[PDB]
């Protein structure tokens, strides 16, 4: 029992209140760093010249923001994709003006959250479980990579990364629609089916299981006391649930295998969010949604507008107003 | 509304002679314009120099006038600046510079007429949309 | 029907190829049949591209991804990337297509006719996944093959016509590479560059001497390690770190391929040396710089002093300073000042863009090249409408760089998911709980409670 | 089970296919002819490519009154010469 | 008493392939007509006289751009009955005037009522609690507030959503430019309920699938389950320890877990519906007055809030003339808001 | 043994019959020229 073996057994111990593990050795310092910088910057950081045109945007609470408008502002367009740690600035004041905090937060967060995915794999190994909960987490994780890293790479600048804020999120979404027509992209459409479908199946499963709870309690108590943690027997009658839902639609549209039902609940939103993530990541390289602008032409050649052309009018209004002082030449090529 | 011979009748030269194109010429002109020209001139504007468009009114005040078949066919052989003062074959696609603009190598005289005809007919169809830019999309 | 249903094998039909894990003879067939599919596509797609190819149009206006790979190797093209002979494209297509029949034949034979297992038939071609010596020997064979493959590229560059060099004086041309870079500080210095802006890690390789010399190093390294892994067996520290199973080996390769797919995505998006813009179209950064260049040229011709024109923000309308002082194009393209390309570098001085060269030395071929690349920026819709999302139909264009980057990001992403899937499963199966928790032996019931 | 004949039973029976090798193409062709005779345009009131506009007008025939809307459409339809 | 009522009751509740029930008398015609009207309209019917748009396969639209569009703004909130004073029994005029839109929306409304009566009816026959019907109140609140209350507060049905893919996208973008709907906290709660619902769905399914007991020998774990087995098929104890150690907290009560999965998406949809009721009256969360006072007086003050309003103003000015043709907006080029160069 | 005309039969055909008719109508539209 030497000191390295003692340390290894504590790191990988299944008795810690929170599991550490080898992934946790990276996860913990990187998430702490990102969290501490985020909180301080959200409250107190001075305005940031996001678009590199010497037009600083105020993101913090002390500089006139509330919870809805506040943000950690992405780093300067003059920096592009250059690495900008604190020690590359001549002073902290320079680093703050140029949006140094954004880079420090996202790089530490992406590291920590990737390790959070490994840590999910790791603990499942130590406890004797099957290993794929982390595969489900890869879908939200891939999405974070798409809006903080992949889209900056394809567009050449972290200043087009998603801001760390509520209104900054909306700004990102609107500009995205103007330049890529994401609503008309099938991968975003699959994403919407993923989350709408996930919400639907969530309420579906919850209502069916809740509707077939076996009577174990009186009317004056919560039905929740009819289940005891660790009891051997199931707490609801899946045959009754299947008999209700099979008659609601038809028999063969209803599950009677709890394992394949629960697999479907896992797979539908995960797959859908993978597609949403891949949409952002492929529109990062400007393969955009369907363009049916002026697709319908009459006999003489007049343009007959469709709803797609009305979408185009909306997108143009977003296009011409976004970053109103940032373009000198007629084409917004990135 | 229909693509009629009236629509397809355009000025042949500056002296007022008209020529009437066939539907096939018009459609061939559209295809060849997309092949050789629309990468800069989509919709009748000019992406590398938005000050000059392909509106008939703009073509009429060029030097020499370009609002007719002969003027446009000549422009595609030996393009000039708007005031006629300089020859710009070295930076604009033309038959004279087909060596450096290889897409011009397989255009025949008949093709130039059809492209020319497309440029003159389209504003009669689209109105302000032709040469108007995003405002009219 | 050996192992050909769920009862015998334990795998349902939707995991049916897992029934092949311990059937090396059928498993050999599956792999050879599949390789035939790859070689089939390469040959057939090339012939399709050739049949649809108009030599007067730029390749990148025609939806081509394979012919550009052949042209880059120096076949079929001359000065400026002009196509001089389409016959080599024909040959490459035909020979791959004919070969796929041979591979398809062996694959179909081994899959359904030959011995299902090879261990009874030949101890040389038979293998056990758990046999660490045999597994590294098969690995060593394939490293030697890969090393020969890398040296074939060197042979083409140095002895069989050369490579297309976008940087060659006079506009780009096929050039024989006579002095490949061999200094290992240069070759391996690429590996230690930051991957961030202005550095670019290995994606920044910008000259053929470094490309050819790096393949010399890679070829020798692969052949050496191939011999090393034939002669040796894994050391004790390596034995204790890995899982030794078929599924585990698959998962390591899935990890490796995912990483390579992401690198390929950035290579084709940023690099204009081994993906020449003459064939693939301009990079995104390139077209953005070309717009700035185009309007600088237009306005200067109208009499503007572009060095001293102040733009609406106070930064130069045309020119400004990078954060380290270099003179660069202005506007939103300030983010792209790391761009280097043959049409632009003649205007570059020690301090960046040189105002005297801008005023006096811009040649018409540069104005042509910047107007072409500005109007062929890699932007376009899924139905191949070229340009910004609000553009109208007219131009049938999506850049090959967008096609190659998006497809390989999608593939690399799913191959990372496959690595997680199979690495997690390989660990669980080796330890014995990939089918669930043993009720009588549930590990958590033997652990102290957390609170 | 609910007593109806299984679907897999029915659609593998020769009699099913004897009947439906006729009824299915007959319906498809009826659908084709609904369009190719131009009847679909007249039933639903949908413009043909040559009837969105009059030859020189560029204004939409937009309905602008509630209770004379029927007459407004009929007037727009006359003006097509 | 076994009269005709009871004999009909017998036939309606026969255990057949498609259950019918008393609710089926409302449900089946209304659902079928709403669906048939949408397919009929998207295949054959134009929007030329109501919107200036092509909108059917017949006109050349594809699956993304077909729609049954709303009626003309001049119809107001008219029921647009086929026998009403606008169409006067003329089926062709009715189609051209937008009669199919109210037809789909009204038969759809009663169809939805019929589906929820069906959930109650079947639940009462089988002997289960009616929580599936209670959860379906959330889709009904959404449909009623977006497709009926919202246009009823506006000038006419024209501003309701049109029934089509790209038409709904236009509806989303209209709501940003005109209502600043992303800023609305009732929408925010809806987003939380929907994304949180999707989260719960994925995480509960993956947890069950990765804490399964080994109840069989096959590598495909699906076969080792029997619908009438009494035992839980996965380990609640191991699931609880895993999540407690990964995330800090975990479910320990499986009945609470599944009630929560009902609660979260249902409550979210209900909140979003309340916000849309407000938008019916233009009672928006459009501005923060404190931001506007500061920004009016201090031309150096800029936030992501003020940036988005500029985007909204672009949306309004550039889409309004085509999107609202009955208003006859003529906006000369010189009044259109535009940044530099673009 | 089994009946032919059931409720299920009616439900199947109220959906399937118009579907085929509509698919023929939409197939014909692919050849319409302006
Ligand atoms: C085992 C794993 C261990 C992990 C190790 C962690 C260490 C750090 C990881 C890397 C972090 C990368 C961040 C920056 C990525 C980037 O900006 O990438 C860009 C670089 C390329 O750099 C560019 O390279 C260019 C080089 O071109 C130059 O040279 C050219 C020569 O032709 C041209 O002339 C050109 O004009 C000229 O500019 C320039 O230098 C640019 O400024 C520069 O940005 O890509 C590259 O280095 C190569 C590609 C790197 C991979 C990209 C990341 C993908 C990750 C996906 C993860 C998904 C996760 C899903 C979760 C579920
Ligand atoms: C829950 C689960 C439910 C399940 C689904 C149920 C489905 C049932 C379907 C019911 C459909 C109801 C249709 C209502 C149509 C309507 O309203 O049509 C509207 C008409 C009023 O007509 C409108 O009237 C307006 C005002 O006009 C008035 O003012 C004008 C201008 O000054 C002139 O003076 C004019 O002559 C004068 O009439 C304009 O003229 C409009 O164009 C015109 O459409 O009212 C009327 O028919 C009747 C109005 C009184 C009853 C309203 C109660 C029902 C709706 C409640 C919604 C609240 C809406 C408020 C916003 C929140
Ligand atoms: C690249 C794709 C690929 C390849 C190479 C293979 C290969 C194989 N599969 Mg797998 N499989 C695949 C995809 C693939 N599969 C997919 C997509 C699924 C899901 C549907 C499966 C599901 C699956 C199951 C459930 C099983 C397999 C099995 C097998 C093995 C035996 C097949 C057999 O005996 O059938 C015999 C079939 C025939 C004799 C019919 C014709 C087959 C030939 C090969 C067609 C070739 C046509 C070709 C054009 C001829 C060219 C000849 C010319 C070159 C001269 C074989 C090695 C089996 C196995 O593991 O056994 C141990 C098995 O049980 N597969
Ligand atoms: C070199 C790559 C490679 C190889 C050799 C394998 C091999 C295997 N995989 Mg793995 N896998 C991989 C990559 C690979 N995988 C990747 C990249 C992923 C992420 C998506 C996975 C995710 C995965 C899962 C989740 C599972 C496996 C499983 C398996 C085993 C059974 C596979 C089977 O029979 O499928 C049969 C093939 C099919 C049923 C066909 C799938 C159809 C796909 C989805 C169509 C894709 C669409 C197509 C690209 C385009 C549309 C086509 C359309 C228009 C016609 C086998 C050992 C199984 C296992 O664990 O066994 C131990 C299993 O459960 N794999
Ligand atoms: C590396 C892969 C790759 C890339 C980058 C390209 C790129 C291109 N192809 Mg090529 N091609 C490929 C593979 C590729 N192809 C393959 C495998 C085939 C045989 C099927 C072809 C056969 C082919 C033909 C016949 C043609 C092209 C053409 C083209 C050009 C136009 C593409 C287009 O319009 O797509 C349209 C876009 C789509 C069809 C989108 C597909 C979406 C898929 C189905 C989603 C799949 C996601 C994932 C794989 C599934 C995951 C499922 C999950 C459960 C795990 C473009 C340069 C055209 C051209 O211009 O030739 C000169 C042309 O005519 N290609
Ligand atoms: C990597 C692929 C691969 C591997 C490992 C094997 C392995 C085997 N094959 Mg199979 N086979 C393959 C591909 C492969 N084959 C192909 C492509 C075909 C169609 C031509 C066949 C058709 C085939 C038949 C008809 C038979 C076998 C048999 C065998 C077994 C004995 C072979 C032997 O001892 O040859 C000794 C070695 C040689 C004769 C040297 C051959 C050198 C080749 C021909 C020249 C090229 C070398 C160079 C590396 C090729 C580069 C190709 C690259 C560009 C792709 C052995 C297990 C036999 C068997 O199964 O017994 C029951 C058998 O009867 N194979
Ligand atoms: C496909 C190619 C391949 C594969 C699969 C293997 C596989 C193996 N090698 Mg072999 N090897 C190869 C090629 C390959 N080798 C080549 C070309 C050479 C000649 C250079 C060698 C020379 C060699 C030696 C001398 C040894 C091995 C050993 C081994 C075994 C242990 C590997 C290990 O622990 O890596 C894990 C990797 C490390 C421990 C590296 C350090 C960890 C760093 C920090 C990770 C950095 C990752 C980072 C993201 C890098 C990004 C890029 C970077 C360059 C900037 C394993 C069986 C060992 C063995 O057991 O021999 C029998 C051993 O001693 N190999
Ligand atoms: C970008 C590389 C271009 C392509 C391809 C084509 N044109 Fe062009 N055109 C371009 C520019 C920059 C200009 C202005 C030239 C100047 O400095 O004066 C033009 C001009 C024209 C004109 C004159 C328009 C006018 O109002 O006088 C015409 C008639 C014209 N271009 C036609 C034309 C044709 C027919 C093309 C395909 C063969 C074509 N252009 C391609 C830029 C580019
Ligand atoms: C195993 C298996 C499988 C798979 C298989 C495979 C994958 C196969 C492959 C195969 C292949 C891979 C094949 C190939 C073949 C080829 C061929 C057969 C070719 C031919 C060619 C020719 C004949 C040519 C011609 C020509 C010329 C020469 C010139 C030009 C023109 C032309 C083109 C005409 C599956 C999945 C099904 C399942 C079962 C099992
Ligand atoms: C060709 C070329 C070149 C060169 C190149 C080179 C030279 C390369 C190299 C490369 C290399 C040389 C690479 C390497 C890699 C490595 C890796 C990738 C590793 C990994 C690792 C791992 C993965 C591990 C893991 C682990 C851990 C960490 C712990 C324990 C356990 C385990 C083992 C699991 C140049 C650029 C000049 C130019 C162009 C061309
Ligand atoms: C309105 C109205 C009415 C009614 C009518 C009806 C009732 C109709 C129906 C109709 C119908 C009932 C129709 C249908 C149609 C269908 C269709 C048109 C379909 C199509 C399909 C498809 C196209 C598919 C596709 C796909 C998908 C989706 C996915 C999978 C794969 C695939 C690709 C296959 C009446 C007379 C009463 C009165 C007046 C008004
Ligand atoms: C509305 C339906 C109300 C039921 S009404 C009821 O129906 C019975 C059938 O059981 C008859 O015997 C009885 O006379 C009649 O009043
Ligand atoms: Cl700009």
């Amino acid at each position: 029992a030497n000191l390295w073996e003692r340390f290894c057994n504590w790191v990988t111990s299944t008795d810690n209140r929170l599991y550490v593990g080898w992934f946790g050795v990276i996860m913990i310092p990187t998430l702490l760093a990102a969290t501490i910088c985020f909180v301080i910057a959200f409250i107190a950081a001075p305005p940031v010249d996001i678009d590199g045109i010497r037009e600083p945007v105020s993101g913090s609470l002390l500089y006139g923001n509330n919870i809805i408008t506040g943000a950690v502002v992405p780093s300067s367009n003059a920096i592009g994709l250059h690495f900008y740690p604190i020690w590359e600035a001549a002073s902290l004041d320079e680093w703050l003006y140029n949006g140094g905090p954004y880079q420090l937060i996202i790089f530490h967060f992406l590291l920590g959250a990737s390790c959070y995915m490994g840590r999910q794999w790791e603990l499942s190994y130590r406890l004797g479980m099957r290993p794929w909960i982390c595969v489900a987490y890869s879908a939200p994780l891939a999405s974070a990579f798409a809006v903080f890293l992949i889209y900056p790479i394809g567009q050449g600048s972290f200043s087009d990364g998603m801001p760390l804020g509520i209104s900054g999120t909306f700004n990102f979404m609107i500009v995205f629609q103007a330049e890529h027509n994401i609503l008309m992209h099938p991968f975003h459409q699959l994403g919407v089916a993923g989350v709408f479908g996930g919400a639907l199946f969530c309420a579906m499963h919850g209502s069916l299981v809740t509707s077939s709870l076996i009577r174990e309690t009186t009317e004056t108590e919560s039905a929740n006391y009819g289940y005891k943690f660790g009891q051997e027997e199931e707490t609801y009658n899946i045959v009754a649930a299947h008999g209700y839902f099979g008659r609601l639609i038809f028999q063969y549209a209803s599950f009677n295998n709890s394992r394949s039902l629960h697999f479907f609940l896992a797979a539908w939103p995960v797959v859908g969010v993978w597609f949403a993530a891949l949409g952002i990541s492929t529109m990062a390289f400007n393969l955009n949604g369907f363009n049916f602008n002026h697709s319908v032409i009459d006999a003489k050649g007049n343009v007959i507008n469709t709803w797609a052309d009305i979408i185009n009018r909306a997108n143009l209004g977003m296009e011409v107003m976004h970053e109103r002082n940032a373009h000198n030449f007629p084409l917004d090529l990135a | 509304a229909e693509l009629t011979p009236e629509v397809l009748t355009v000025p042949l030269n500056s002296e007022g002679k008209t020529i009437t194109l066939t539907e096939k010429q018009y459609l061939e002109g559209k295809r060849l314009f997309q092949y050789a020209c629309a990468s800069c001139h989509v919709g009748g504007i000019t992406k590398t120099n938005p000050s000059l468009d392909l509106r008939t009114e703009t073509l009429a005040l060029a030097t020499p006038p370009r609002d007719n078949i002969e003027g446009l066919v000549d422009y595609m052989k030996n393009p000039t600046t708007y005031d006629g003062e300089q020859e710009i074959a070295e930076v604009h696609p033309s038959l004279r510079s087909a060596d450096i603009f290889p897409k011009m190598r397989n255009l025949t005289e008949k093709d130039l007429v059809a492209i020319a005809g497309h440029i003159l007919v389209e504003p009669k169809i689209l109105g302000d949309k032709w040469g108007g830019g995003k405002v009219y999309y | 029907a050996t192992n050909r249903d769920q009862e015998s094998s334990g795998f349902a039909w939707w995991a049916g190829n897992a029934r092949l894990i311990n059937l090396s003879g059928k498993l050999l067939g599956a792999h050879v049949a599949h390789a035939g599919l790859i070689v089939f596509w390469a040959g057939a797609m090339t012939l399709f591209e050739l049949a649809h190819f108009i030599p007067e149009k730029p390749m990148y206006e025609q939806g081509l991804i394979l012919i550009p790979h052949i042209a880059t190797l120096g076949w079929g093209v001359g000065p400026g990337g002009e196509v001089v002979d389409t016959f080599p494209f024909f040959v490459v297509g035909v020979v791959h297509l004919i070969s796929s029949a041979v591979l398809g034949f062996g694959g179909v034979y081994h899959a359904i006719r030959g011995p299902e297992t090879l261990e009874e038939y030949s101890s040389f071609f038979g293998y056990d996944w758990k046999d660490k010596n045999k597994m590294t020997t098969i690995l060593g064979f394939h490293l030697i093959v890969l090393g020969i493959g890398a040296l074939l590229l060197v042979a083409k560059a140095m002895f069989f016509g050369g490579l297309y060099d976008t940087w060659a004086p006079g506009g780009g041309d096929v050039r024989v590479i006579t002095n490949p870079t061999l200094d290992p500080r240069v070759i391996f210095g690429y590996l230690l560059k930051s991957p961030f802006g202005g550095e670019g890690w290995i994606v920044s390789v910008n000259n053929l001497e470094d490309v050819v010399g790096g393949h010399i190093w890679i070829g020798l390294i692969c052949i050496a390690g191939g011999i090393w892994h034939i002669l040796t067996t894994p050391f004790g520290w390596a034995r204790r770190a890995f899982i030794w199973s078929g599924e585990a080996y698959l998962s390591y390769s899935l990890g490796a391929l995912s990483m390579m797919g992401f690198i390929a995505t950035c290579f084709v998006w940023f690099n204009n040396t081994v993906y020449p813009s003459e064939f693939y179209g301009p990079t995104g950064p390139e077209a953005s710089q070309a717009q700035a260049m185009t309007f600088l040229i237009r306005d200067q011709k109208l009499g503007a002093n572009v060095g001293s024109a102040q733009g609406p923000t106070g930064l130069g309308k045309y020119l400004m300073r990078s954060p380290t002082g270099e003179i660069i194009f202005g506007g939103e393209t300030m983010r792209f000042w790391d761009f280097r390309g043959p049409w632009l570098e003649p205007l570059r001085g020690p301090n960046g863009l040189d105002l005297n060269k801008i005023k006096n030395d811009i040649q018409p071929w540069q104005e042509r090249r910047a107007a072409e690349y500005m109007t062929h920026a890699p932007l376009g819709s899924l139905n191949s409408v070229g340009g910004v999302a609000t553009e109208i139909n007219s131009v049938n264009f999506v850049s090959p760089r967008s096609w190659l980057a998006t497809s390989h990001f999608v593939l690399a992403f799913f191959f990372l998911v496959g690595h997680l899937w199979h690495a997690g499963r390989a660990r669980a199966a080796a330890a014995g709980f990939e089918k669930g928790i043993d009720r009588e032996s549930e590990p958590v019931l033997s652990m102290p409670s957390l609170d | 089970t609910t007593g109806e004949r299984p679907f897999s039973d029915i659609i593998t029976s020769v009699r099913y296919w004897v009947i439906h090798s006729i009824t299915i193409p007959a319906l498809f062709i009826a659908g084709w002819l609904f369009v190719s005779t131009g009847l679909a345009y007249d039933v639903f009131g949908t413009p043909r490519p040559d009837s969105y506009y009059a030859q020189e007008q560029r204004s939409i025939p937009l309905v602008t009154d509630r209770f004379e809307a029927k007459q407004q459409v009929e007037t727009f339809l006359e003006q097509l010469k | 008493e076994r009269g005709w009522f009871d004999i009909l009751d017998d036939w309606l509740k026969r255990d057949r392939f498609v259950f019918v029930g008393w609710s089926g008398i409302l449900l089946f015609p209304c659902a079928y007509l709403a669906l048939g009207g949408w397919l009929t309209g998207t295949t054959f019917v134009t929007s030329w006289y109501t919107h200036g748009l092509a909108s059917s396969y017949l006109e050349g639209c594809n699956f993304l751009t077909v729609a049954v569009s709303t009626p003309a703004n001049s119809m107001g909130h008219s029921l647009l009955l086929l026998w009403g004073p606008e169409a006067q029994g003329d089926f062709t005029r009715w189609c051209q005037l937008g009669g199919l839109w109210t037809f789909i929306a009204l038969h759809g409304a009663f169809g939805l009522i019929g589906f929820m009566l069906r959930q109650f009816e079947i639940a009462r026959l089988v002997g289960v609690r009616p929580y599936n019907a209670i959860a379906f109140s959330a889709p009904i609140a959404v449909f009623v507030s977006v497709f009926l209350i919202y246009p009823l507060g506006q000038s006419s049905w024209f501003f309701a959503p049109s029934f089509g893919v790209a038409a709904i996208f236009r509806f989303l973008l209209f709501f940003q430019g005109f209502h600043n709907w992303t800023l609305n906290p009732f929408h925010m709660m809806g987003v939380a309920g929907v994304l949180g619902g999707a989260l719960l769905c994925a995480i509960h399914g993956a947890t069950v699938e990765n804490t399964l007991f080994q109840d069989g020998e096959g590598a495909s774990t699906f076969r080792a389950f029997n619908p009438t087995q009494a035992e839980e098929t996965y380990s609640m104890v191991t699931a609880n320890r895993f999540w407690s150690q990964i995330f800090g907290i975990a479910f320990s009560n499986k009945r609470w877990l599944h009630f929560f999965m009902l609660f979260v998406p249902v409550t979210g949809l209900w909140m979003s519906a309340i916000g849309v009721v407000g938008l019916a009256l233009n009672l928006r969360s459009y501005d923060f007055i404190s931001q506007e006072i500061r920004a009016a007086e201090d031309p150096e003050f800029e936030t992501f809030y003020t940036k988005n309003l500029l985007l909204n103003e672009g949306i309004r000015a550039w889409m309004a003339p085509q999107d609202q043709p009955h208003e006859n907006f003529v906006f000369p080029e010189e009044v259109l808001p535009r940044g530099n160069a673009l | 043994s089994y009946p032919i005309f059931t409720v299920r039969w009616v439900a199947v055909h109220t959906l399937a019959v118009p579907t085929i008719f509509f698919l023929g109508a939409i197939a014909a539209m692919q050849f319409i020229q302006r």
